[PDB]
């Protein structure tokens, strides 16, 4: 290569082409997969990441760990992207997708090094993934009875399986029942914003509770608030979006008077406007008043005089949850405060929870929202508990959409690997090697489970392969018993769509990585 | 790392320890009497247990090797022009004197070589000298014409080991150089290690001494060093058997029994 | 807690770094394997340019930092020293073995089991090679040597001209042949003086039926061609005599200074007279010759060469029958030079080779000697021809010493892989994986050859493995053991019939050295790097 | 190397207790010849117990 | 403000890593400072690591000289090249002052530097040779000037001749 006084690209452009860059891309993918490798399974371990500001994030979630990793490698970013995709569409399996993709790339690396054309590998991956998805859909177990008790049990088992890998796995039955109960009360859309999650420092995990209603923190009470009663036995709730305090009528309003009588009339008119709003609220029959906009001290004292509870500056989502639980309507004008626009709950009370004051709306019979109040010894403890409960909630929602379950613990992947190997034994032979490599790479998850648990991976792998070969579909890794067992009878259940999405995303990532032959990096502009 | 070659190394270590000490009435083993020679090349399987001694020094008398029925002689004086301990000068004021100087030097060197040869010696070891030349080219030529292997640059600290191995008594003056001070050996040959250096082996000695030498071969230096350390560990274990002859089971049994 | 002033790596990290270093060293030279391989250019920091295909030279010239890479480089150097050929295959095999063993270790297989499996696989591979894949060279004749030389010179700058270079190599090696005690025919390579001189094409390279000196006559008055040469080899300088350190000249009678000064040079004059009086024609000395002695040789019409290399002088003395004299001292304390110490040659000429002159001692008697004058386009080309020629000479020496050869082109590797993957099922429970990985690693050679040839490596190696499996299973298909790779056409081919051989010692030593290097690296699981 | 004495003496430890353990391994090598790693591990475990 | 007997005690042995790292860095700068101080003040009044380890290495019996330059430098460089062609045994080399980072006075008033090293010590420190040598004198003039002080050392093959120890043996 010559200096060539006039150059084609910008000076400093870096270009990598050929087999070596593909091998380097595969190695980078393996490096990324290693960073979340040990977080998989009930024996998985958490990872702690410190940012530049010094904040520490402790998480067992693969997607969160990958997000906190500041990857810059163009090929490595695909694994993070597919982890984000799996989190978005499913919510669980973010650790499995990266491992599967990296194992695919590792298995096909020797064939790449020996000059195999990438298109053949891509076609083999597409065929194998299609066959595996069809097999998963075919052998997935579903019950067409719509029995409430067994469907509830299926939801609870799926929640426990999705939860039995986190720091709350000791109380996995308790939190699983809480999560299933919370999800069942969502109405039709299962919107995540309808499940409030409040984290309160202090207290054990068993002290965490689910509220059949809405609960939120106290919001900067004004003077005279402590004179209000803090418990009602059948209150009517006025959900408002109104600023109840003395203020200018309008920002651009101007008052022009030339008589002291008019001055007194103006001040009395302002006071009368405020008192008329408060009087309308009072004769609306409501005992609890909530508002997005601030509620002034004058209004607070007025409500205290009438023995009512008031709370201004309530967050928008909390008022939405209160409206959907008590069954009222958020009002921007108080002129027509009819009976139907007033919320209603059986019991309202303010109670102290770990050094904080919380307002409780319990006893709602037709509530369509929830409120998780999580307790723990550190803010990261509550954060990880919230992440785990989010995973469980997503799993339960997906199970509600379609109750198609497959046994976990790597049993499904053993069945898929056996089926794929059997299929590959009946083709010419160029695709046979690649499909066999795909089937072998499908064994990564149970092997990783055994490695994390401290087992001997080879013996468990051999036993699982022998068990699946001669008959047996749901035989996977049993962590506690140091051996293998029928995971379906052990209630290690997984929605089939989770593994379907995992396989699809891993295959797409592997094909995209393999299809790239050259990498070009333009010099950075405005480095600052 | 030599666990694979143990089947060859362990009998070698046992034989090396047994051949250097008396099996009866022995309380310790002097491991410095077992010389370890590290030669690059080959594999660990090429390790040897030569009974005599191997000298890394090359043969100055090129063209003659593999002396049979050798009569090895070890000298500690120099075969060069006469030179007293006192500072000495030879002043010449005539051309006849100038010719007689080198004539008499040649005669003296020839006399020394003839005196060495008359004893029946055929392999000569010369101790390393740093003050004056130990082996001059004229002396080397005279020894070559009489068919005597010449080996110079023998280390001073190696004299004791060589004398113990062969039985040669060191000679520091030609007056005391007699046949009774030579060490008879079966064979003394210089052997090439497959193009990876040359070694000189003196195997087979009448009345052999209580010394053995182990030649260590390996692909790279690191494995040679580790093999030497492991062989030393084995020799130390056999020494521990020599003194306080008591044996216990391994495998962590003594530790667990002690704990209980 | 350790408080050690240095960096520490433990577990998977250090193993992965070692394997990466070994794989990088392998990938450095993987592009110069087989006849379709291509050479590389090495440029120093001062602009010196080296073009070579030899793996050992490439690894020696490079700067290497990682200890495992150093291990591989020294492995290549040892393979070159002990065999002379296969310096790239040994490195590639060792790196592949290390990679597969590390993969097994990552599969939670203990490294001791992998090491035991590797040892068993190496022993069984050596046994199978010695028992089945060797070909005796007694019934093949000179064609076996020619084919071995041609195979060794493939992938080199003298590949296409092999039809001529192999003849040259075989003739030289057979010329330097000698027998020793116990009747072992020994071939002392490095006795063939390889002379380089740019100019005319390679086909004009000359094989000298004698010896060649890279030096000229001291004086321009001496004749530059003597027919009946009586070569006198000396190991002492011929100049004015000077007294030693212990001798001093002190003059008290001034009349003797002239006699002293005359005798000073008359000593050397009379030594030269004694040397010439016996009929000597060519005088070679390792030391220097001053002006008056050169004139003395000029007046007698005799050659005189100074500063002759010691090894060249020894070779000339051995070939011509002369004996080197470090001094003119007999056993009666006199100066003499008998005619018995004179070697003889059929002709000694100073030939001109591309604006430079060298001395050709042609057709020495009592012993046959050979030398090669290599003609190339420039200096780098001549150096590469010299390296390839040395490799070919070493291969021919190995073939002549040990009379067993094996088929080339990856046939041995494929047969060994099939046999080892069949044999691994017989012994052990965890060692079987190690032996299977050894068999798989042995397949890196044909794969690299196919990749270099830009052929379908997968299909070609699959066909080779199928052929060798059929050979091993069917006992009436033993003829398929020789099925190698035809890189020109990218098809399997009977390499034994095609004339592609190589010494068995090359494969045996490569396997042993690679196995030992892989075992040495595999024991490492912790690194401490103290700061300087 | 796998020899305990060689490993200990090949790396500078910079701590007086570690240096005394290195000397202990050297003494064990002088007296016995092997077991150099075992004696150091025994001393470390003994001091571990001493902490409690 | 008391306790003058601090007796830091465990401190230095507990933070010895950083102390030794700083000591190593300071010593690494120290060899460079010692090497550069041999030129400044000592003779001026009357990569750097490459230069350092080039001076440290090689045999003490070979005279090695270095030249300090900034971009008649070209004429002296040509004369130095001619001397290198005439004295192959010597290892003439040059290095920029900015790479060494010498003093500003040396850069501004001592551009032509003829530094000669023999075994790690300065046997010749010819600096600012403009006055006593000239501006356009040829290579022979420089050779004579350097040989007058006894500092510089006192056939042609075709191209090359160089290539086990068994040279040749015809013995049966
Ligand atoms: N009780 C159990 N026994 C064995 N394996 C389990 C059990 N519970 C979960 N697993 C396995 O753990 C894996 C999920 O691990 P986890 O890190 O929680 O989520 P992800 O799917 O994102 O890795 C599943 O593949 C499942 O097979
Ligand atoms: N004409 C040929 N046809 C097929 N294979 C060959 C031929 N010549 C050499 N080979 C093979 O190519 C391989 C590489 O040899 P090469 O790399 O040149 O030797 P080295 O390893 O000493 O550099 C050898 O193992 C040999 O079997
Ligand atoms: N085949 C074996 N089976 C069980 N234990 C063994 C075996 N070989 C050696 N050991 C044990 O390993 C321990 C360590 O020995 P070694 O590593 O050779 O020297 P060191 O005692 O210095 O570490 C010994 O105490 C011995 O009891
Ligand atoms: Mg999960
Ligand atoms: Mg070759
Ligand atoms: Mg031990």
């Amino acid at each position: 290569m010559m200096p060539t006084p006039v150059i084609l690209l910008k000076e400093g452009t870096d270009s990598s082409q050929g087999i070596p860059q593909l091998v380097s891309n595969i190695s980078a993918c393996q490096v990324i997969a290693e960073a979340v490798r040990t977080t998989l399974g009930p024996r998985g371990m958490d990872k702690l990441i410190v940012d530049g500001r010094g904040k520490a994030t402790i998480s067992n979630d693969g997607a969160t760990i990958l997000k906190l990793l500041d990857v810059v490698h163009p090929a490595a970013k695909t694994l993070v992207d597919i982890a984000k995709s799996q989190d978005a569409e499913v919510g669980d399996g973010t650790t499995s997708v990266t491992l599967l993709a990296a194992e695919f790339l590792k298995q096909v690396k020797p064939y790449v090094e020996e000059g195999l054309h990438p298109q053949i590998i891509i076609r083999a991956f597409r065929t194998a993934t299609q066959l595996a998805v069809n097999k998963i859909k075919e052998i997935a177990v579903t019950v067409k009875k719509a029995d409430k008790v067994e469907q509830r049990k299926l939801l609870e088992k799926c929640a426990m399986t999705a939860l039995s890998s986190k720091l709350i796995s000791q109380q996995k039955a308790f939190f699983a029942k809480m999560v299933v109960d919370a999800v069942m009360m969502l109405d039709d859309l299962l919107q995540l914003k309808m499940i409030g999650i409040k984290k309160v420092q202090g207290g054990a995990l068993e002290d965490s509770q689910l509220v059949a209603g809405v609960a939120f923190k106290k919001t900067f009470s004004y003077a005279g608030f402590e004179m209000q009663p803090k418990k009602y036995h059948n209150p009517k709730i006025a959900l408002l979006n109104v600023e109840l305090e003395l203020k200018a009528e309008k920002d651009n309003a101007e008052i022009r008077v030339h008589t002291v009588e008019d001055y007194q009339a103006i001040v009395d008119a302002e006071w009368n406007i405020l008192y008329d709003k408060l009087e309308k609220i009072h004769h609306s029959g409501a005992k609890v008043v909530l508002s997005k906009l601030p509620i002034g001290d004058v209004a607070t004292q007025y409500f205290a005089d009438r023995d009512m509870f008031c709370a201004g500056r309530v967050p928008e989502e909390d008022l939405k949850r209160t409206m959907m639980a008590c069954g009222g309507s958020i009002q921007t004008s108080v002129n027509a405060l009819s009976a139907d626009v007033l919320g209603r709950c059986q019991v309202f009370e303010e109670t102290q929870i770990g050094g904080e004051r919380y307002n409780f709306f319990t006893g709602c019979p037709k509530a369509k929202t929830c409120t998780f109040i999580l307790r723990g010894g550190a803010e990261q403890f509550m954060e990880e508990t919230e992440r785990s409960l989010h995973d469980a909630i997503m799993i339960v929602r997906r199970a509600i959409k379609n109750d198609s379950v497959v046994a976990g613990g790597g049993a499904i992947e053993m069945e898929l690997s056996k089926y794929l190997r059997d299929y590959s034994r009946t083709i010419p032979g160029k695709q046979q090697l690649l499909i066999g490599a795909y089937a072998k790479a499908l064994e990564i998850i149970p092997r990783q489970l055994c490695d994390n648990a401290g087992f001997d991976a080879t013996n468990i792998l051999n036993k699982l392969r022998a068990r699946h070969a001669q008959g047996g579909t749901w035989y996977g890794v049993d962590i506690n018993n140091e051996d293998i067992a029928d995971n379906f009878e052990a209630f290690v259940w997984e929605p089939a769509m989770v593994r379907i999405n995992a396989l699809t995303a891993a295959s797409e990532a592997a094909c995209l990585i393999v299809s790239v032959d050259e990498t070009i990096k333009n010099p950075r502009s405005t480095v600052d | 790392v030599v666990s694979q070659y143990s089947s060859l190394l362990s009998p070698m270590s046992v034989n090396a320890v047994m051949k250097v000490i008396d099996p009866a009435t022995a309380t310790s083993v002097d491991l410095r009497d077992i010389k370890i020679v590290k030669k690059l090349g080959g594999t660990i399987d090429d390790c040897e247990l030569v009974e005599g001694l191997v000298l890394t020094q090359k043969v100055s008398n090129s063209g003659i090797t593999r002396v049979e029925k050798a009569k090895i002689g070890l000298i500690q004086f120099c075969l060069s022009a006469p030179k007293t301990d006192m500072d000495n000068q030879i002043v010449v004021s005539d051309y006849a004197q100038m010719d007689r100087v080198l004539r008499e030097e040649r005669a003296y060197i020839l006399n020394l070589v003839k005196q060495i040869k008359k004893t029946g010696c055929n392999v000569l070891l010369i101790q390393k000298s740093i003050l004056r030349d130990a082996l001059s080219d004229l002396a080397l030529h005279f020894l070559n014409k009489m068919k005597i292997m010449v080996i110079k640059d023998i280390e001073r600290e190696d004299i004791e080991f060589i004398c113990k191995t062969i039985g040669t008594k060191p000679v520091a003056h030609i007056d005391q150089f007699t046949a009774d001070m030579l060490g008879s050996a079966e064979l003394a040959e210089e052997v090439n290690l497959n193009g990876s250096g040359k070694l000189l082996k003196i195997t087979g000695c009448a009345s052999p001494g209580k010394t053995v030498t182990i030649v260590v071969r390996g692909s790279n230096k690191l494995v040679i060093e580790e093999a030497e350390r492991s062989i030393h560990d084995a020799l130390c274990v056999i020494r521990c058997l020599v003194k306080k002859r008591a044996l216990i089971a391994g495998g962590g049994a003594p530790e667990i029994e002690l704990a209980l | 807690p350790l408080s050690v002033f240095g960096d520490r790596s433990t577990g998977e990290t250090i193993r992965s770094q070692n394997v990466m270093a070994a794989a990088s060293i392998a990938n450095i030279v993987k592009s110069s394997l087989g006849p379709v391989g291509l050479d590389k250019m090495l440029v120093d920091d001062i602009g010196d340019v080296t073009i070579t295909n030899d793996g050992a030279t490439i690894l020696k010239l490079l700067e290497v930092e990682h200890p495992a890479a150093k291990v591989l480089c020294e492995l290549a150097d040892l393979q070159d020293k002990e065999v002379g050929d296969g310096t790239t295959s040994v490195v590639i095999i060792a790196a592949e073995l290390l990679k597969n063993a590390d993969e097994l270790v990552k599969q939670k297989i203990h490294p001791t089991s992998v090491i035991s499996g590797y040892r068993l696989a190496c022993k069984e591979a050596v046994r199978y090679i010695n028992e089945n894949l060797i070909v005796n060279t007694d019934e093949l004749g000179r064609d076996c040597l020619i084919n071995a030389a041609k195979t060794s010179m493939s992938s080199k700058i003298i590949g296409i001209n092999g039809d001529f270079f192999a003849n040259m190599v075989v003739d030289a090696v057979l010329a330097i042949k000698y027998t020793d005690i116990r009747g072992q025919p020994r071939y002392p390579v490095n006795s063939v003086n390889i002379l380089k001189a740019h100019g005319r094409s390679q086909m004009e390279s000359m094989l000298i039926s004698g010896y060649a000196l890279n030096c000229v006559v001291g004086s321009q008055g001496m004749p530059k061609r003597i027919v009946n040469a009586k070569i006198a080899c000396l190991d002492f300088s011929l100049q004015k005599t000077k007294m030693k350190l212990g001798v001093q000249v002190v003059i008290t009678d001034p009349e003797k200074l002239d006699q002293i000064r005359q005798r000073e040079s008359d000593i050397t004059k009379e030594r030269i007279q004694k040397i010439l009086a016996t009929g000597a024609n060519v005088i070679l000395t390792t030391g220097g010759i001053d002006d008056m002695c050169l004139k003395y040789f000029v007046e007698a019409g005799a050659m005189a060469v100074r500063r002759v290399l010691k090894r060249d002088l020894k070779r000339i003395a051995k070939a011509s029958g002369a004996t080197i004299l470090s001094t003119l001292a007999n056993l009666e304390g006199e100066e003499t030079f008998e005619a018995a110490m004179l070697g003889q040659a059929e002709e000694v000429v100073q030939e001109r080779i591309c604006d430079d002159e060298l001395i050709l001692i042609k057709n020495t008697k009592a012993r046959t000697s050979a030398s090669i004058i290599l003609r190339g386009a420039n200096d780098f080309m001549c150096d590469e021809m010299e390296r390839s020629l040395h490799d070919a000479l070493c291969v021919v020496k190995r073939v002549l010493e040990s009379k067993s050869v094996v088929p080339g082109g990856g046939a041995v590797e494929a047969a060994l892989s099939i046999y080892l993957e069949n044999y691994a099922t017989s012994m052990g429970s965890r060692e079987q994986l190690a032996i299977a990985e050894f068999a798989r690693s042995l397949l890196v050679i044909p794969n690299t050859l196919a990749v270099n040839a830009a052929q379908d490596s997968t299909d070609l190696v699959a066909k080779l493995r199928a052929f060798h499996n059929e050979a091993q299973v069917n006992p009436e298909r033993k003829n398929l053991k020789w099925i190698g790779l035809d890189l020109s056409n990218g098809k399997p081919r009977d390499n034994k019939q095609a004339g592609v051989f190589e010494p068995t010692i090359v494969k045996v030593k490569s396997l042993k050295f690679a196995t030992e290097a892989a075992i040495t690296i595999l024991r490492i699981d912790d690194l401490i790097k103290l700061h300087p | 190397t796998n020899d305990g004495a060689t490993i200990l003496k090949q790396m500078q430890v910079l701590h007086p207790a570690a240096r005394m353990l290195v000397e202990l391994s050297k003494a064990q090598d002088i007296e016995a010849g092997d077991g150099t790693t075992s004696v150091v591990i025994i001393a470390g475990s003994l001091l571990d117990s001493c902490t409690k | 403000l008391a306790g003058e007997g601090i007796s830091v005690n465990t401190g230095p042995k507990g933070v010895i890593n950083d102390w030794r790292r700083f000591k190593q860095l300071e010593t690494e700068q120290r060899e460079e400072q010692c090497r550069e101080m041999e030129r400044l003040i000592k003779k001026l009044s009357m990569s750097g690591e490459g230069f350092l380890d080039m001076i440290d290495k090689e045999q003490k019996s070979i005279v090695i000289m270095v030249h300090i330059y900034e971009d008649g430098t070209e004429a002296m460089n040509g004369c130095m090249i001619c001397l290198a062609a005439e004295y192959p045994a010597v290892k003439f080399c040059k290095v920029k002052s900015s790479v060494i980072g010498a003093s500003s006075q040396f850069t501004r008033n001592a551009l032509p530097a003829l530094l000669i090293y023999k075994g790690g010590e300065l046997i010749g420190n010819f600096v600012r040779v403009t006055d006593q040598l000239g501006d356009d004198f040829f290579a022979v003039d420089l050779e004579a000037f350097l040989q007058e002080f006894g500092l510089l050392p006192e056939v042609l093959t075709s191209v090359r001749n160089s290539a086990s120890e068994d040279s040749d043996l015809e013995i049966d």
